[PDB]
């Protein structure tokens, strides 16, 4: 499956379970 | 014969997820539309209105 | 010029925000502006030096504050979303 410089009000929220996390769980 | 069997299963699907490109069609399609959504949103400031 | 600080500069009328930074992007003769998706400036050319600057807009982000109940307590914790720590605004900036 396959940082974007938007900044006309854009922004992307990072997750709160990690990738890390997730793969913990 | 069991354990053999589903030890051949689990490459299988190692071996079907690394060759077919389109095996993960769902999230692939799930993040190609908000990107899309959010290029046109984008795209939308270029318009006089 | 000046570059690498926030700046309100007027580029032939341009009437731009933003901190101007070298680009390495060649422009052709003919053009003296850049352009993106949003259709708004990019890259500029000087009028004098006829040097080519990128215009990034300011620092901006979302601030969060992180409080309990204020029949809980009364400190707050304030998080600057997508916003390096290194960044101090030792004047009056927009938010507190
Ligand atoms: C004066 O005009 C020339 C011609 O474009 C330009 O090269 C030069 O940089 C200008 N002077 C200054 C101080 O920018
Ligand atoms: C929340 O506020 C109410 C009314 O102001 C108060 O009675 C209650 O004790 C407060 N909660 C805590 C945990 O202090
Ligand atoms: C913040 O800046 C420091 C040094 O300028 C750098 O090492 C760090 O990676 C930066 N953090 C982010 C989130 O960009």
């Amino acid at each position: 499956v396959t940082c974007a410089q938007k900044f006309n009000g854009l922004t992307v929220l990072p997750p709160l379970l990690t990738d890390e996390m997730i793969a913990q769980y | 014969l069991i354990a053999n069997q589903f030890n051949s299963a689990i490459g299988k699907i190692q071996d079907s997820l690394s060759s077919t490109p389109s095996a993960l069609g769902k999230l692939q399609d799930v993040v190609n539309q908000n990107a899309q959504a959010l290029n046109t949103l984008v795209k939308q400031l270029s318009s006089n209105f | 010029l000046v570059k690498n600080k926030c700046v309100n500069f007027n580029f032939n009328g341009l009437t731009g925000t933003g901190v101007l930074t070298e680009s390495n992007k060649k422009f052709l003769p003919f053009q003296q502006f850049g352009r993106d998706i949003a259709d708004t400036t990019d890259a500029v050319r000087d009028p004098q030096t006829l040097e080519i600057l990128d215009i990034t807009p300011c620092s901006f982000g979302g601030v969060s504050v992180i409080t309990p109940g204020t029949n809980t307590s009364n400190q707050v914790a304030v998080l600057y979303q997508d916003v390096n720590c290194t960044e101090v605004p030792v004047a009056i900036h927009a938010d507190q």
